[PDB]
């Protein structure tokens, strides 16, 4: 058991997202360079705006998503429990995360 | 950084980042995740450049062990044998550096031998477990996983011959940890006098006869006499007897000249 | 295969079902990129896998090899190949690998079906491996055919009886056959510390009593060793036993039901013991009334605690 340490997390984080760009392949699929300038010394690489576009948008469906999963648990955790005394919502948070420590 | 490009299809760019990472020798998450991807481009002739560095940057039998799961898992056997010559003589060439245990080592010649055995050459299978006990006769889990390599693929008077000597550095390990359990010793003997027949089988006697005073003990002296009498035996019979006499060197007299050695040890 | 079985030949109905098998280079390439390929590539090429295909074209070997086989005939070098594809691509069930070892001991290649369960056990989790080593040991101790020597069936077990019960497993036959062998070919007591390890693992009250009756047969010094051990609701089943040892070679044994109705509640049962150990005399029904005086007054006291 136990936690996971980081470079464990960002390891399966890695090949989460793998998986996500293999079906996102797969899903196309089933539907259907270097340039150094030697004045400036500024490297210029030439690729798909498209690519670029489906880069821009999954990093801002992961943001939503994972806002999304973690304001519904504040919905809940907020309507869960009411028995201990409490005065404000940073005591039951408080009050909950002692509950966590036993 | 792989990711970001991964998600481009800049391959040759995640290419030259795992190049650098992997130059920096950051741990096997790096160059495992670098092996997977390359099967991801298909590159097969670079996934085994980056075992061939991998190996130097972690010596260790799981990425030894790992490489040969690559090649098997393609069924290549020119590639895969090159690659378990390799393995094997790199730990006999590096033996004096002592970084890889007797437990380690044993998973090596194993994996060596089964897929010898898969690969219907079992004479290669028989002979790399005498090169590795000779090459280490220190560890003992080589030998004893020689032992499971004979019971799956053995004809049964080799398996035989290997038994008894497991047998044997059981037995003897019990008998000099445990002082006096006599009914070891009756196998004990009976091991080497069944099997084991030499100078060894009339030695052990003599250090059983050793070992040798309970009710429990004394008719181990009686198996040991027997086993002598089968084939001197007077003369151990009289420093035995010693133990205490003088009705029996009465009936001693009247009875070991006059009639046999047999009668001589009757009154022992 | 069944239509073509019953209109033409077996040999026809194996060669229609030899195209199924065909196990081409490599089969973990094969499996993994059909379970990765979503739908598009075809189980034309990972027929082989199937178990449902490989029993039933087996079945049709081991029903047509004849009942004297003794290796020389094609068949029976066919379905021994076709039975050791099935463990090379390692899909073999338990009761398979049974009608395999089954298969090559009618066919007198006793030697050869030690291999059999040799190389399957490595393979299987526990819980399933106990029913191989009973069929693995019992044919090497019973079968006619198997001459391996005593130190090599103790091998069998004695690498068995260590590795499963290191997984955790009740194992009361193995110590038993372990047991009942060592007089039919070795013929020496050793059998109490081959037994006293059932009782003392790290069912087991059970093994423990009946050979706690065998060395009264052989020798009082052993048993008396064992009345001691046996007593380190079940502490006072052990208490039990070891009054019935007493009784059979009494301070000791009343003395025993004290330190018994000591371990633990209930202690009627040991009275059942004290007073058989008191009716086993063929002296004066006044130890026993001090013995029922002295059980009732601890009973009181127990009361008091309460």
């Amino acid at each position: 058991r136990g936690g996971i340490s980081y470079d464990q997390l960002a390891k399966l984080s890695y090949e989460k997202t793998l998986r996500n760009l293999a079906t996102q392949t797969q899903n196309s699929s089933k539907q259907d360079k270097v340039q150094k300038d030697t004045k400036t010394g500024k490297i210029t690489i030439a690729d798909d705006d498209k690519l670029v576009n489906k880069l821009a948008v999954s990093l801002q469906s992961e943001s939503k998503k994972r806002y999304e999963a973690r304001k519904r648990q504040m919905q809940n955790a907020k309507t869960l429990y009411g028995v201990e005394s409490f005065i404000n919502d940073k005591n039951k948070q408080f009050n909950e995360k002692l509950s966590r420590e036993s | 950084y792989l990711i970001v490009e991964e998600s481009l299809n800049n391959v040759e760019i995640v290419r030259s980042l795992y190049t650098k990472w992997c130059s920096l020798e950051p741990g096997v998450n790096a160059w495992n995740s670098f092996v997977d991807f390359e099967i991801r481009q298909k590159n097969w002739n670079g996934v085994r450049e980056i075992y061939s560095k991998y190996v130097m940057a972690h010596p260790q039998m799981q990425t030894w062990l790992k490489w040969v799961r690559f090649e098997n898992r393609h069924g290549n056997t020119e590639f895969t044998r090159s690659v378990y010559s390799l393995a094997i003589d790199t730990v006999a060439n590096l033996q004096n550096l002592q970084i890889w245990s007797d437990m380690e080592v044993a998973k090596l010649v194993n994996s060596f031998a089964h897929w010898e055995a898969a690969q219907q050459e079992y004479e290669r299978s028989s002979a790399l477990y005498q090169i590795a006990i000779e090459k280490w006769p220190s560890n003992q889990l080589l030998k004893a996983g020689l032992l499971d390599f004979e019971k799956q693929f053995g004809d049964i008077n080799s398996i035989e011959e290997t038994i008894s000597y497991k047998r044997k550095m059981e037995y003897e390990t019990i008998l000099s940890n445990n002082a006096y359990d006599y009914d070891t010793w009756w196998l004990y003997l009976d091991l080497i006098s069944e099997s084991f027949p030499k100078q060894i089988m009339q030695t052990f006697e003599k250090a059983i006869v050793d070992s040798r005073k309970e009710l429990s003990k004394n008719v181990q002296w009686k198996r040991y006499i027997y086993l002598w009498m089968r084939y001197v035996e007077l003369e151990l019979e009289n420093s035995l007897l010693e133990e205490e006499f003088q009705r029996l060197i009465d009936d001693i007299i009247p009875h070991k000249h006059f009639t046999k050695i047999w009668l001589m040890y009757a009154k022992f | 295969a069944d239509r073509e079985l019953d209109k033409e030949g077996v040999e026809r109905a194996f060669s229609i079902l030899e195209d199924a098998l065909h196990v081409p280079t490599n089969p973990e390439i094969l499996l993994e990129k059909y379970k990765n390929g979503h739908r598009k590539i075809p189980a034309q090429t990972v027929l082989f896998n199937s178990l449902r295909i490989w029993s039933k074209y087996i079945d049709y070997l081991e029903a047509y090899c004849p009942k004297d086989a003794n290796s020389s005939d094609k068949i029976f070098n066919k379905t021994k190949m076709a039975y050791n594809t099935v463990i090379d691509l390692r899909l073999i069930t338990p009761a398979m690998a049974e009608n395999f070892a089954l298969f090559l001991q009618n066919h007198y290649e006793v030697m050869e079906s030690f291999q059999v369960y040799e190389k399957t056990i490595p393979l299987f989790p526990p819980e399933i491996q106990y029913e191989l080593w009973i069929e693995y040991l019992e044919v090497a101790t019973s079968h006619q055919l198997s001459s391996l020597s005593p130190e090599h069936i103790r091998f069998l077990f004695e690498k068995a009886l260590k590795n499963l019960c290191s997984n955790g497993i009740d194992c009361k036959t193995i110590f038993i056959a372990y047991s009942v062998f060592e007089e039919r070919i070795s013929g020496l007591i050793s059998k109490s510390i081959e037994i006293l390890r059932r009782g003392a693992v790290i069912r087991l009250q059970l093994w423990r009593m009946c050979i706690s009756k065998a060395e009264s047969t052989l020798g009082p010094s052993v048993t008396r060793e064992l009345y001691q051990e046996c007593i380190q609701k079940a502490v006072e089943f052990v208490i039990k036993f070891s009054d019935f040892e007493s009784s059979i070679g009494a301070r000791e044994i009343l003395a025993y039901g004290a330190k018994l109705l000591p371990p633990s509640n209930t202690e009627l049962w040991d009275s059942f013991e004290i007073f058989e150990l008191k009716h086993g005399d063929k002296t004066y029904k006044d130890m026993l009334k001090m013995k029922k005086v002295l059980e009732s007054n601890m009973l009181i006291d127990s009361a008091s605690v309460s």
